[PDB]
């Protein structure tokens, strides 16, 4: 998607 | 023109179910218009003009085109036009490898490297013919005719199943009920925000809103075996399907193409270049934090056993997978005194978006204007306007989609709408981003509190929006974040520093009741608390990292069998028997398969950069900020990344700043 780590 | 506003934002955000549909059709059929035409060319008739630009001219407007049918399935809250936009997505998907897979491209570009002067054009248009052909090559355009068929025939079916695997876990709306009793220890403000039910209960979702708080702040055990045990079997069924088929699939294209395994495969596009530069980088960095994770699991179970003595509960002499961030949080409170529900009230999201807004406009030489009237997909979007601060080039804009809804995208990440890329006509289009997070509702008569971890996902989130409005290249292929994903999360990692200074931190909090600056003491724990349960919070990115590598690695494997075996090797904690992570993990359907590693590889060199140059002379300082934005934002994907690196660095990147942020070495 292009943006947040888990 | 580079310095209007008006007529560069092409983007529609009110298209009904039938125009999606009828959009996407009319986008292939004039897209491939162009292939046919490029593909009807002689050999020897292939130019610069009838070739590589008209190849260019129509990536920039497909994917322009492309945005407006595949983005509303994130952000509409029309489900109709979210399955249309679904529906178009998995059209449009196929199309491309369609697209991609074109023998009579490949030879016409292949040709065209090969009599063209490659001195008399730009360099970054060398870039693109030789991406071009290595991208054919990855695809096995030299490669015999039936294996290209087989290939293309498993491409299209690996694409439906990552869709179908990330359109599962966006649509899932699994709730559980609990009475109050049920849910002691948490605050009123969350309680009156529940749904009621006949019976007096209260009814919680698996969205983050709900599960972080509750596994934070619930004081029965009970209630957090629950949660965590619906949290971890979303979608455990069809995504188990998807995943079984998907991985053999991975494996058996990264075969053909000439790879060992598609860990390999996806490695050779990143500046890691290596499998065994990822297993040796993680296992040395799971060596290195070791002894922290064996101190706080210690001392956390010397909170679970004080407490279950303390409330009379059973104590079973583990941490199970419900208990770690609830004695995480116990920890942040014990050792470094902050309270997170009673530090937010110093965060309004006014306040943090002013500050934000102003950090860098100062830092990156900017002028932020938000639009009146300003054309969204959701009332609560508000839009702004990037321009250059001393020419006045409007550079692009940006969307703010702060707070959940239904059918929303429930992460956080950043999305390029537009790239900011030069026209065919000559002029440059202007770039377009939007952040979509799901931030605190405003509750009990009070503005929307940010914790300090929802006020570092702001900076790491706009840190993408930078990198998508001020890159500016010749291609749409190479603009925006279009560069290694092992390399894409530095400039939002960079930003995230700013949230650990103590003179950014007060430009950035304001009390929401008196107007009061956060106290001096409070604020240096603060700073001094950005390490708290490191050890065991890095160690579960390194679980995610060895998971993602083994499952793109060995083949035939069980994907929650290799989740528990990492969980227990490195972690400490066991997973919970009968949950399967893996089937929730969606960076494996989201471009991050085979590629997770990237967060940390990027971490160690956003903490050379901001050690090296911004925090020797100054985070605030314009002319670092100014080289930052030239060197690592600018070039977007038209250099490789450890290039941009060496430019802005004067030298090798090391862990040297990476290992002393986290008190190794
Ligand atoms: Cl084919
Ligand atoms: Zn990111």
């Amino acid at each position: 998607y292009g943006g947040f780590r888990r | 023109s580079s310095y209007t506003v008006a007529g560069r934002n092409v983007l529609r955000w009110d298209l009904s179910p039938e125009q999606i549909k009828t959009r996407t059709e009319e986008l292939i059929v004039q897209t491939k218009q162009v292939y046919d035409a490029v593909g009807m060319l002689g050999i020897e008739e292939v130019t610069y003009e009838n070739c590589l630009q008209a190849l260019a001219d129509v990536e920039v407007k497909y994917i322009v085109e492309r945005t407006m049918l595949d983005f509303p399935q994130h952000v509409s809250s029309d489900k109709e036009v979210r399955a249309a936009s679904t529906e178009a997505d998995k059209r449009l998907s196929r199309f491309d490898i369609e697209m991609s897979m074109r023998g009579d491209i490949f030879e016409r570009i292949v040709h065209l490297q090969e009599t063209c002067d490659l001195g008399k054009i730009k360099p970054e248009a060398r870039r693109y013919l030789e991406k071009s052909i290595k991208m054919g090559k990855r695809n096995g355009l030299h490669l015999p005719e039936q294996v290209q068929n087989e290939i293309k025939s498993m491409k299209k079916r690996m694409s439906e199943l990552c869709i179908d695997f990330n359109k599962n876990l966006n649509e899932d709306d699994t709730f559980l009920v609990f009475s109050k009793a049920e849910l002691g220890a948490l605050p009123d403000d969350f309680i009156d925000s529940l749904e009621k039910t006949d019976d007096d209960k209260y009814k919680i979702t698996l969205k983050y809103p709900h599960y972080f708080p509750v596994m934070k702040k619930c004081c029965i055990p009970e209630t957090r075996r629950r949660m965590e045990m619906a949290f971890n079997t979303r979608c455990k069924e069809e995504n188990t399907i998807i995943l079984q088929q998907l991985l053999p699939l991975r494996t058996k294209v990264a075969k053909l193409l000439g790879y060992s395994t598609h860990a390999d495969f996806v490695l050779e596009m990143n500046t890691a270049k290596s499998t065994s530069r990822v297993t040796a980088f993680l296992d040395d960095l799971s060596q290195k934090l070791k002894p922290l994770g064996e101190a706080e699991r210690e001392f956390i179970l010397n909170l679970k056993k004080k407490e279950c003595k303390d409330r009379g509960f059973e104590y079973d002499g583990k941490i199970n997978a419900w208990d770690l961030y609830y004695y995480m949080t116990q920890t942040e409170e014990l050792k470094y005194s902050i309270d997170q529900e009673f530090l937010k009230e110093y965060f309004p999201i006014e306040v943090v978006t002013e500050g934000l807004l102003n950090t860098y406009q100062e830092l990156l030489g900017l002028s932020f204007e938000q639009m009146t009237d300003a054309h969204v997909w959701n009332k609560s979007v508000t839009l702004y306007t990037v321009k250059d601060k001393a020419t006045g080039e409007v550079l692009g804009q940006f969307y703010l989609d702060l707070y959940p809804r239904e059918g929303k995208y429930n992460h956080a990440a950043c999305f390029g709408l537009q790239p900011g890329c030069l026209l065919p006509d000559g002029s440059r289009m202007m770039a377009v981003a939007a952040l979509v997070v799901n931030f605190s509702q405003p509750v009990a008569g009070r503005p929307s509190l940010l914790r300090h971890d929802e006020v570092r996902t702001y900076f790491h989130e706009f840190g993408h929006v930078m990198h998508q409005i001020c890159a500016q290249t010749d291609f749409a292929r190479f603009s925006g974040t279009n560069v290694e994903t092992d390399f894409v999360e530095v400039p939002s990692q960079m930003l995230e520093n700013w949230v650990w200074d103590v003179d950014s931190l007060r430009r950035l909090s304001k009390h929401y009741k008196d107007g009061s600056p956060i106290a001096d003491d409070l604020l240096e724990k603060l700073v001094a608390s950005r390490l708290v349960n490191t050890g065991l919070l890095t160690l579960r990115q390194i679980v995610l990292s060895k998971v993602d590598q083994s499952l793109h690695t060995n083949t035939s494997l069980d994907a929650a069998s290799e989740y528990a075996k990492y969980c227990s090797e490195i972690l400490g904690v066991a997973a919970t028997p009968g949950t399967n992570m893996p089937a929730t993990f969606g960076h494996l359907a989201g471009g991050y398969d085979g590629q997770y590693y990237g967060y940390l590889w990027s971490e160690v060199f956003s903490m050379d950069m901001f050690y090296s140059c911004f925090k020797k002379e100054g985070i605030m300082n314009p002319e670092v900020g100014m080289k930052y934005r030239n060197l690592i934002l600018k070039p977007g994907g038209s250099l490789d990344g450890m290039d941009m690196l060496h430019n802005f660095l004067k030298r090798e990147p090391n862990q040297k700043a990476f290992l002393m942020s986290r008190g190794l070495h």
